[PDB]
This record gives structure tokens, C-alpha cells and sequence, in this order.
């Protein structure tokens, strides 16, 4: 779709999108690795 | 084994309605059949394809399982001949089955462009489909 | 004889009456000005549209064969348990993720030369040379080839090659949307979609969708 | 209701006094067939006040007397 | 030439150019200056004709199962009011071949293609004969005025081949029409205020009307 996507390539629109997926990547990280405080993997 | 054999029976007249429909096609409404020129080809192919999953089928189970099945039924009941016409499974069946399918699939597969100048060209496929229904 | 002849002007729409839009002129299989939205604007990205629909209904179309082709063999009497929203649950070898990483493996290498194509045409070239033998330069997402052509029914052998396509994409469309009706009916009825269909021709009136 | 009563009379005689006031009286397009205007929005309007000041009366009336 | 409550601006739009021109517009809903959307002249006189011919099926086939249900003519069963029919699940509710939700599909998908097929025509009016529609499109094409299309398929016979009787049929079908608008409205808040069909309010009025309408608010 023209114009949309140069919308969806908007800064506000375009941040939303990347820390939506970066909180929910971080978000779901904490659930499988969950109260880390240490990186024990080396 | 308890359902597949039943429906042994196919495995000669699946090939048979396209070489009927070219019968009653080619015999009475010419430019019609022979304007359907190349769906009758893949008509062709795509019942021996059947015929040939069908072998394979019951080649697997040969393989696996020894039996033989002898799905017969009854075609003339008057006096001593109490005909027959069923169908005999054996691993030669097998041999046979599949023999006849892959290389009839391949040379209809070739065949549609070997004839593909030739104005005769449905009459052959309907000779090549029933004599797959025959040598099956 | 193979030139990929678009759709007139005053062609069917999928709304008669309607205006079709600019951007859906014809050159497209299937092309019926279905756009409400406009989600093909960009004809750069409307190509990956087309190529993305071609290959959504190609798969769509071997995954409904392989749901109800099975299904009557399953009624017919040949496999045991059939049910293809389970199927992927039952056992088989491999652990069913060692299957998937093989699966990436092989689809990436077919799928990554469709992307080559995609992105450059003449990449990946196949369906080799011959003396004095011009192999006819194919579309995007119709590549020919003795591997995906060997009947040469694409060039417009049987019928037009627009027909053909739109064959295509109008028996794949459909195909899509049995897939969505198999994703959506195994769920809120959780049984089989061949049993559905007897179920509903048994009694239309009472066995629709709002029973469950 | 029951036509006849002390209800239904403090009540017709103010709809219809308030109809008169504004036929005839201080009180005041749409064409209607009326000598003088006193058009359907005006008996609309006489006849709301008229209810107004009829539900005012018989419940001042049954609230006393 | 009759006016009905007619006005200063109503005598500015409704001259005589439509069936039924009493110059009835006292609100000024179908005022040509500064239109858009569904308050349009043009879509006024469309969806008065609609609902006018809707409502004459709906008094005529809402009243009809009970003109015949008390008279015979037809079962018990198959002889409820307009509103014990399912279409008020709460009021009462049939039991037809297909359970009421499948017959409103039923009635949405088939409707749909009578009625879209209708808004297209009165969007672009020389569509509807142009598309392979089964080949019947080509009763559909004629179209002139939106709401008085007059095809071979919805006026077979001519029933107004010349514009006087033309005019005095469109005439007699606004006005049953609104007729028949305003006995729906009396269907439905008969309906609401007794609780029981149209036709048997019509027989306790008729037979000693008392109680006619003083039983208000009461089931
Ligand atoms: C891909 C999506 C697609 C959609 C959303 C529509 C939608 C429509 N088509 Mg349609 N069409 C579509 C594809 C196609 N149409 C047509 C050819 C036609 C014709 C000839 C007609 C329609 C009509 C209609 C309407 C009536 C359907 C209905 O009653 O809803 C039913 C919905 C429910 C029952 C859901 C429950 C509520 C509606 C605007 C009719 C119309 O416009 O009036 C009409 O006459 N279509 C073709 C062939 C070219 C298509 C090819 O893909
Ligand atoms: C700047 C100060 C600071 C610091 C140092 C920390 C540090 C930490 N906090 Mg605290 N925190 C802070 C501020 C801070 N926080 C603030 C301001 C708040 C309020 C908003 C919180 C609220 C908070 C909560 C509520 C929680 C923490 C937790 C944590 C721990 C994170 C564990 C985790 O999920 O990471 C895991 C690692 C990652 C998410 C990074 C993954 C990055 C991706 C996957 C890429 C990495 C791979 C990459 C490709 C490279 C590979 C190499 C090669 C192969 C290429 C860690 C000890 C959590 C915890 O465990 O408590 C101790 C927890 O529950 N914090
Ligand atoms: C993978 C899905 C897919 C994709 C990418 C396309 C892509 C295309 N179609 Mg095809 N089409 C599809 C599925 C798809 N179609 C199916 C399933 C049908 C039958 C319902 C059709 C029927 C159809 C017609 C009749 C026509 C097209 C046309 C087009 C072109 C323009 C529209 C466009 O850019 O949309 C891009 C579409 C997408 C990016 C997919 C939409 C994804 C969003 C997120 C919505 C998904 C939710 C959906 C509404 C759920 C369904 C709910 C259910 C109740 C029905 C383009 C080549 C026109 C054309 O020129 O043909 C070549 C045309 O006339 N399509
Ligand atoms: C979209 C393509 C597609 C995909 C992803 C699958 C995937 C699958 N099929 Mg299906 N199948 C397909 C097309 C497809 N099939 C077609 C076109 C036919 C014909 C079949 C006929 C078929 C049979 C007859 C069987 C499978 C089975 C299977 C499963 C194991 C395959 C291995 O071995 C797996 C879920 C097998 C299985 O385990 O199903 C439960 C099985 O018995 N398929
Ligand atoms: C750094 C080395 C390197 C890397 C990372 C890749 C990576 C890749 N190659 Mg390449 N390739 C390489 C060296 C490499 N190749 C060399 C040295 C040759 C010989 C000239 C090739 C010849 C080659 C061909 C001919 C093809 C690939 C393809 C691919 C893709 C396989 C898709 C996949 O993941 O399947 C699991 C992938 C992007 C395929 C592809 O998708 O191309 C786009 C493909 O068709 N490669
Ligand atoms: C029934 C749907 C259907 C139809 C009508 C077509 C039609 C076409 N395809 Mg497509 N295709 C489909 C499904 C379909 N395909 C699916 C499911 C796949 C995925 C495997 C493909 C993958 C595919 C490729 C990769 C190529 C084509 C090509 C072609 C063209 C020539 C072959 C032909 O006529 O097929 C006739 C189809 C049948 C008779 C169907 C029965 C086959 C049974 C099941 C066996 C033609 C436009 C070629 C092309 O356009 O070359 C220029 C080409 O390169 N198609
Ligand atoms: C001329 C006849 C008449 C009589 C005898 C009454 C008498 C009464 N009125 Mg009524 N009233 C009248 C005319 C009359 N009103 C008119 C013309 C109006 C204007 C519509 C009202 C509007 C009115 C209101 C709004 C209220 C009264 C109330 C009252 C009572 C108490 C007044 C107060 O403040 O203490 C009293 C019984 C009050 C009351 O408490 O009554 C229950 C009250 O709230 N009256
Ligand atoms: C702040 C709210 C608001 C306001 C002030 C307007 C104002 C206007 N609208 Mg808009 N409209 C609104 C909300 C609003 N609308 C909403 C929410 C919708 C979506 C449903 C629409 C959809 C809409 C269309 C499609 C059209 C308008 C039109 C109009 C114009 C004339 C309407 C008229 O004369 O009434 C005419 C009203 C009727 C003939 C009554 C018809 C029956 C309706 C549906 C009943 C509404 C009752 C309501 C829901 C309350 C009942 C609650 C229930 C639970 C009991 C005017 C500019 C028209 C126009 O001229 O274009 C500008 C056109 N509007
Ligand atoms: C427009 C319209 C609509 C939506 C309906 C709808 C209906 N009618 Mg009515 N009806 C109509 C016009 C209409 N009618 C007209 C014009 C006549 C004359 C009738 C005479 C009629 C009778 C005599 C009966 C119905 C019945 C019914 C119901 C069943 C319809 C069926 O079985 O199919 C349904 C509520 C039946 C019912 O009550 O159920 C029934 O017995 N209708
Ligand atoms: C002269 C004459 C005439 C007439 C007369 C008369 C006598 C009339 C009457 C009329 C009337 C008689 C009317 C009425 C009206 C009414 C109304 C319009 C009402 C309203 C109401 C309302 C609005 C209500 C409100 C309310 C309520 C609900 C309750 C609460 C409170 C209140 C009150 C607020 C004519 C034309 C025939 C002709 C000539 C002769």
C-alpha cells in the first residue's frame, strides 16, 4: 500500500512497532529465563 | 488388508471411462472431443496415476504382509461354467501392476507430445487407455 | 501463442456495477477489481502481492487435497485415525523437531531460489541448455521448465496461458478459503470436515454453524 | 380518563382555554385553513401549556380538596 | 395541488415532480440546497418507495396468517400473529425446516444479491445488463427512474405503458404505500401495547368496542 507504508515508516509509528516487538521479546525472555541475575551460560 | 482388497476391482476399469468417453466422443461429435484435445491426455494420466498409487499400495502390502487375494465374483450362473472374473494378488500381480502403470504413465507423459502434430491423436489415447484396461 | 494476454477493461468484477480500480488494470490471473481497501497500490509491491497470492494458493490447494483426498481414503478403509488437525500431534519418527529443522533446511533451499527469482529474474536458471535451443525467458512464479512444465502446459498448450492462470488462481483462491473453513470448523466443531459435510447435507436446516 | 370527572373537566377546560387564549387571545409558514393563523405548531404549543397547566391543577387539587 | 400541511420552503422543492406531491415536508428533511449522505432528495423519494412497497408486504403478509388463521384456510399451527413467529424469540417462536438464525443467512445472502444489485443500479443506472448474471441481466438494465426500474423481470406486463396512468399507478402506490407504513407502525406498537395480533385487536374493537384503546400499557 503507497503512503502507507512510508507512514508505518514514521518515526513515532516506526518506534512503536520496534519496542512493541523489542518489550514483548524482553517480556517473553523473562518468562522462559525468568529472575536472572547472573549469565551462567560463558 | 480388511478394506483395500475389496476395491481391487478398480484397478482395471479406472482407466476405461476416458477411452468410453473418446468412443462416444471422437464417433459422433468429432470437433467437440478433438476441441477438448489435450484434457483427455491428463484425463488419461491422472486415472493411471491413480492406478499406479493403487499398485503401489498393494505392493507395500505384499511386501510386508505374504497373502494373496482372490477378490472373485460371479458373471454367469446357468450351468458349469459358474464364470468368474476376479482378481488374483499375488506378488507378481504386483510386479505386473506397477510394470504396466510407470510405464504407461511415462508414455502418455511422452505421448502428449509425440502426437502432439498428429491429427490422430485422441484415438490413440483412447487405444492407449484401454489397453492399460486391458493388460491390467 | 505465449504472451500472457491481460483481461479487457469490461471484464467481471467482484462487485458488478463497481468501479474497478486503477491499479487492477487486467495484467494479473484472476484480475476482478477486488480491492475495497487498496492494498495493491504500489504495482512494485502488487507484484509480491500477486507472487504472494500464487504461492499462498498453491499451497493452500496440495494442503486441501492432502485433508480431504486422505479423509475419504480414511472412510474408503486404507489409514487408521485420520485427522489432520491431531495429525501433527501423533507419532511419527524424528520427534516431529528434528523434522521441522530438516523441513527449514530443504524449504529454504527451494524457497530461497524462488526469492532469488523473485528478486532477480534470471538467477536461478534452470531446465539447462541445448544447441540451437532457445528456452524461453519464463515469468515470476510461472517458471516453466522441464521440472514444472514437462506437459508444456504453461505456454498456452491445451488453452490460453491466461485462462490457464487464472484456472490457477481462481481454483486456489477457493482452495484458500476451504484451508480457512478446515482451520476455523475443526475448532468450533472439533471433528472431521468430511463429517461436516454429511452432518449439514443430513439436515441443512439445524446443523449450520450456529449449533456447535 | 373516565370522561366526566373533576380530572377530566380541569383538564379539557384548561386545553381549551389555553386553545382560545391563543386563538383569539393574548397568547400566540405552515399554511393551514384557519381564518387567522394558529398554525399546527401553534395548536401543538395551546395544547402542551394547556396539559401543563391541567396536570398543575388536579394535583394541586388532589394534593388538597 | 392538494397540500397537506404544506409550508413556505416545502412549496420551494416539492412542485409536482414526484408521486405524491401533497408538499408534505414540515421538518424540510428533502431540501435539495446543501445535501449529502442518506438526506437527499433523490435517495427521500427512493426509500419512501421501498419502504413503502416493504411495508405493503409486511401488512399484507403480517395480518394475512391470521385473516385466514381465524377463518380457516390454513392450520393453527401455521396461522401465529406477526410477532409469535420467531421474530421475537421472547414473544413466541416457530419451528420452520431451518432454525430461525440459518433462514436470516438465508434471507441476507439472497437478499443481498437482489438489493446490492439494486444500489449499483441507483449508483451507475446503466449497470445490471452488462455482467453474465445467468444471462437474466438482461431484464435488469432497464432502469430509467431507480425506484420504477420496469423490466421483462419486475413489470412484465405494461401496467402503465402511458405516463397518465403511469403517473396515477406511481399515485396509487405511494399512497397505499404510506397506508401500509402507517399499519406496520400500528402493527408494532399494537403488538407492544396488547401482546396479541393485529387481527384479533381488529375483532375486539370491532365486536363491542369497549376498551378499544383505554387499555394502555397493559398486556
Ligand atoms: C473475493 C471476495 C468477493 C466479495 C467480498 C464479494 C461480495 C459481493 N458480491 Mg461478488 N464478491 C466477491 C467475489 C466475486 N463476485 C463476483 C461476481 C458477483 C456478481 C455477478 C454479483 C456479486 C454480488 C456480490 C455481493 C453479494 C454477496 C452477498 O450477498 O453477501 C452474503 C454474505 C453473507 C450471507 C454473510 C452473513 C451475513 C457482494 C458485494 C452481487 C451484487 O453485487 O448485488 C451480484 O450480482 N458478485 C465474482 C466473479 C467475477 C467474484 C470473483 O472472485
Ligand atoms: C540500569 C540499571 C539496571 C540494571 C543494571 C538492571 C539489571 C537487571 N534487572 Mg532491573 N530494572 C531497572 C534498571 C536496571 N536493571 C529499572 C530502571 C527498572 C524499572 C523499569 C527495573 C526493573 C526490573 C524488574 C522488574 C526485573 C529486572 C530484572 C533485571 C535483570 C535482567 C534479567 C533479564 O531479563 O535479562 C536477560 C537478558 C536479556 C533480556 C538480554 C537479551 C538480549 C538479546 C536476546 C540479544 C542477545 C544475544 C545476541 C545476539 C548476542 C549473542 C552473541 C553471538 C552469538 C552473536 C538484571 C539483573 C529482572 C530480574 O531477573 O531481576 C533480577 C526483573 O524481574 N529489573
Ligand atoms: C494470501 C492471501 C492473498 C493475497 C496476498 C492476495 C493478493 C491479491 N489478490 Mg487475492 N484472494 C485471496 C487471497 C489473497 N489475495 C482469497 C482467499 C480470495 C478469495 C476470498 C481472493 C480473491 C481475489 C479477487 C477476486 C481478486 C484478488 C486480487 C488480488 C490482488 C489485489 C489485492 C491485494 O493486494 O491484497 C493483498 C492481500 C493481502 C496482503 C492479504 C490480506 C491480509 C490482511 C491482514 C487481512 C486478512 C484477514 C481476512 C479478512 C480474514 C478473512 C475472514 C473470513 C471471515 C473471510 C492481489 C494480487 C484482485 C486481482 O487483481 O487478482 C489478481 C482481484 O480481483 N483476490
Ligand atoms: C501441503 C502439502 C502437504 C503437507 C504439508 C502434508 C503433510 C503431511 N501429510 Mg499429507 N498429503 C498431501 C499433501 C501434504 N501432506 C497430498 C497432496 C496428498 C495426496 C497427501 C496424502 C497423505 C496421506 C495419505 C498421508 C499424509 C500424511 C502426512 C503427514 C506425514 C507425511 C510424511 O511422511 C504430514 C502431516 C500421512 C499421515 O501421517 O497423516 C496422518 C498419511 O497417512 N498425507
Ligand atoms: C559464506 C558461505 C555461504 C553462505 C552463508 C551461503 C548461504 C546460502 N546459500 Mg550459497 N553458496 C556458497 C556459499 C554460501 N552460501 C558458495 C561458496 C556457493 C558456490 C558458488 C554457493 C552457491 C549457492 C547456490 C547455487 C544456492 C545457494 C543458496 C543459499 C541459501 C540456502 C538457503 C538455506 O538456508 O537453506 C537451508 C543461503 C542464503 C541457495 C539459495 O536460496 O540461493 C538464493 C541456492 O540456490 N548458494
Ligand atoms: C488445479 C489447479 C491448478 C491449475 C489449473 C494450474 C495451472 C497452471 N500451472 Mg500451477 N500449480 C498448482 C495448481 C494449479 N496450476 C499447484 C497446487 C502447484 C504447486 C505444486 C502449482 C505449481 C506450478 C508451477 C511451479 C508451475 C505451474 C504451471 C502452471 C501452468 C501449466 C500447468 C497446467 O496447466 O496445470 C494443469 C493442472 C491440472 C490438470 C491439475 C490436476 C493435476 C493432478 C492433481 C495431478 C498453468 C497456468 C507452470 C507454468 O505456468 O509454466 C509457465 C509452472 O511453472 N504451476
Ligand atoms: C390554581 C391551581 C393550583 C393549586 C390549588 C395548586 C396548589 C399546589 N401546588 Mg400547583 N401548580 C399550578 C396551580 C395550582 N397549584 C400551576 C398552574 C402550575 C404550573 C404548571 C403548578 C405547578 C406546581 C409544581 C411544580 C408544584 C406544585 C405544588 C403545589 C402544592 C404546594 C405549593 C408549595 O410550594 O407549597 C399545592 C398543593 C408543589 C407540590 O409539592 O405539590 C405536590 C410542586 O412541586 N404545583
Ligand atoms: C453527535 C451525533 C451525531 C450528529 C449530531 C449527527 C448529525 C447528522 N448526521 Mg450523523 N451519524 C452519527 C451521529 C451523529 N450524526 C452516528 C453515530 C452515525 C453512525 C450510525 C451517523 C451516520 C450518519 C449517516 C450515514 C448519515 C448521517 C447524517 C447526518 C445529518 C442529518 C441527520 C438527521 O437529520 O437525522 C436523520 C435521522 C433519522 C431519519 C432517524 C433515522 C433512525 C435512526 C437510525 C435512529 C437513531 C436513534 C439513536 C441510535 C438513539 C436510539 C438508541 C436506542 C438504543 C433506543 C446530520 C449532519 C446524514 C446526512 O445528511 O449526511 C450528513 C447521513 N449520519
Ligand atoms: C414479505 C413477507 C415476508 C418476509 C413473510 C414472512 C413469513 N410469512 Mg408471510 N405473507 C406475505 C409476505 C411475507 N411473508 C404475503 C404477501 C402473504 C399473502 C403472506 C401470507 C402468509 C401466510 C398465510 C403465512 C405466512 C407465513 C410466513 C412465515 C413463513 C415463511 C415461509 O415458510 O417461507 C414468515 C414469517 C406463515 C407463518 O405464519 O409461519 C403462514 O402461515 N405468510
Ligand atoms: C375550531 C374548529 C376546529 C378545532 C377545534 C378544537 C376544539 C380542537 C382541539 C384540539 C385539541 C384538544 C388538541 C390537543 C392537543 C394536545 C397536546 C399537544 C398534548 C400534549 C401533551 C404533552 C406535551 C404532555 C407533556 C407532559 C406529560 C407527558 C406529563 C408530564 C408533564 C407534561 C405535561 C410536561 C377545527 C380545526 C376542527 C375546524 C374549525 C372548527
Amino acid at each position: 500500500m503507497r503512503d502507507l507504508k512510508t507512514y508505518l515508516s514514521v518515526a513515532p509509528v516506526l518506534s512503536t512497532l520496534w519496542f512493541g516487538s523489542l518489550a514483548g521479546l524482553l517480556i517473553e525472555i523473562n518468562r522462559l529465563f525468568p529472575d536472572a541475575l547472573t549469565f551462567p551460560f560463558f | 488388508m480388511e478394506h483395500t482388497y475389496q476395491y481391487s476391482w478398480i484397478i482395471p476399469f479406472i482407466p476405461l471411462p476416458v477411452p468410453i468417453l473418446l468412443g462416444v466422443g471422437l464417433l459422433l461429435f468429432p470437433t467437440a472431443t478433438k476441441n477438448l484435445r489435450r484434457m483427455w491426455t491428463f484425463l488419461s494420466i491422472f486415472l493411471l496415476s491413480i492406478v499406479m498409487i493403487f499398485s503401489i499400495y498393494l505392493s507395500i502390502q505384499q511386501i510386508f504382509l505374504s497373502c494373496i487375494h482372490q477378490n472373485v465374483w460371479s458373471w454367469t450362473i446357468n450351468n458349469e461354467f459358474s464364470f468368474e472374473f476376479g482378481y488374483f494378488i499375488d506378488p507378481l500381480t504386483s510386479i505386473m501392476s506397477i510394470l504396466i502403470t510407470t510405464v504407461g504413465i511415462l508414455v502418455l507423459i511422452y505421448s502428449d507430445n509425440y502426437m502432439s502434430h498428429d491429427q490422430g491423436y485422441l484415438r490413440f489415447f483412447a487405444y492407449m487407455g484401454f489397453f492399460n484396461t486391458s493388460m491390467l | 501463442s505465449s504472451v500472457c494476454e491481460p483481461l479487457p477493461p469490461d471484464r467481471p468484477l467482484w462487485f458488478p456495477g463497481s468501479s474497478p480500480p486503477e491499479w487492477l488494470d487486467g495484467s494479473l490471473p484472476g484480475d476482478f477489481g477486488f480491492d475495497p481497501l487498496g492494498l495493491g497500490s504500489d504495482p512494485d509491491t502488487l507484484k509480491w502481492f500477486a507472487q504472494a497470492e500464487l504461492i499462498h494458493s498453491r499451497w493452500a490447494m496440495l494442503a486441501v487435497t492432502g485433508i480431504i483426498i486422505p479423509e475419504c481414503l480414511e472412510r474408503l478403509g486404507f489409514i487408521e485415525n485420520f485427522s489432520w488437525y491431531d495429525a501433527g500431534s501423533r507419532e511419527y519418527f524424528a520427534d516431529s523437531t528434528t523434522l521441522f529443522v530438516a523441513q527449514m533446511v530443504l524449504m529454504g533451499w527451494a524457497e530461497g531460489r524462488r526469492w532469488a527469482d523473485l528478486i532477480k529474474p534470471g538467477s536461478v536458471d534452470i531446465e539447462p541448455k541445448y544447441p540451437h535451443k532457445v528456452n524461453p525467458k519464463p515469468d515470476v512464479g510461472y517458471p516453466g521448465g522441464l521440472w514444472f512444465d514437462f506437459m508444456m502446459w504453461g505456454r498456452g498448450s491445451p488453452e490460453p496461458v491466461m485462462v490457464l492462470r487464472t484456472k490457477e488462481i481462481k481454483n486456489g483462491r477457493l482452495a484458500m478459503l476451504a484451508f480457512l473453513g478446515f482451520c476455523f470448523q475443526a475448532t468450533y466443531t472439533s471433528q472431521d470436515p468430511i463429517e461436516n459435510l454429511m452432518a449439514h447435507l443430513a439436515d441443512p436446516g439445524h446443523c449450520n454453524v450456529f449449533s456447535a | 380518563d373516565f370522561i366526566g370527572s373533576s380530572t377530566n373537566l380541569i383538564m379539557v377546560t384548561s386545553t381549551t382555554l389555553m386553545l382560545f387564549a391563543g386563538r383569539f387571545g393574548l397568547a400566540p409558514g405552515l399554511q393551514t385553513g384557519d381564518p387567522a393563523g394558529f398554525t399546527l405548531a401553534d395548536t401543538l404549543a395551546c395544547g402542551t401549556v394547556g396539559h401543563i397547566i391541567g396536570v398543575g391543577v388536579v394535583l394541586g387539587l388532589k394534593n388538597i380538596g | 395541488r392538494p397540500l397537506w400541511f404544506a409550508s413556505s420552503q416545502s412549496l420551494s422543492y416539492l412542485d409536482g415532480s414526484l408521486p405524491g406531491d401533497y408538499g408534505f415536508d414540515p421538518l424540510g428533511l428533502s431540501d435539495p440546497e446543501g445535501t449529502g449522505g442518506f438526506i437527499e432528495p433523490r435517495w427521500l423519494a427512493y426509500g419512501e418507495i421501498i419502504n413503502g412497497r416493504f411495508a405493503m408486504l409486511g401488512a399484507a403478509g403480517a395480518i394475512a396468517p391470521e385473516i385466514l388463521g381465524k377463518a380457516g384456510l390454513i392450520p393453527a399451527e401455521t396461522a401465529l400473529p406477526w410477532f409469535q413467529t420467531g421474530v421475537i424469540p421472547p414473544a413466541g417462536t416457530y419451528t420452520y425446516w431451518a432454525d430461525n438464525y440459518t433462514l436470516f443467512v438465508l434471507e441476507m445472502a439472497l437478499m443481498g444479491f437482489a438489493e446490492h444489485r439494486r444500489l449499483q443500479d441507483w449508483y451507475n443506472p446503466g449497470s445490471m445488463g452488462k455482467q453474465y448474471f445467468l444471462g437474466l441481466e438482461k431484464g435488469l438494465a432497464g432502469s430509467g427512474n431507480p425506484a420504477y426500474p420496469g423490466g421483462p423481470f419486475f413489470n412484465p406486463l405494461g401496467f402503465g405503458k402511458d405516463e397518465k396512468s403511469l403517473k396515477e399507478l406511481k399515485l396509487k402506490e405511494v399512497k397505499n404505500g404510506r397506508l401500509a407504513m402507517l399499519a406496520i407502525l400500528g402493527y408494532f406498537i399494537q403488538g407492544l401495547v396488547t401482546g396479541v395480533g393485529p387481527y384479533q385487536n381488529l375483532l375486539d374493537h370491532l365486536a363491542d368496542p369497549v376498551n378499544n384503546n383505554v387499555l394502555t400499557s397493559l398486556k
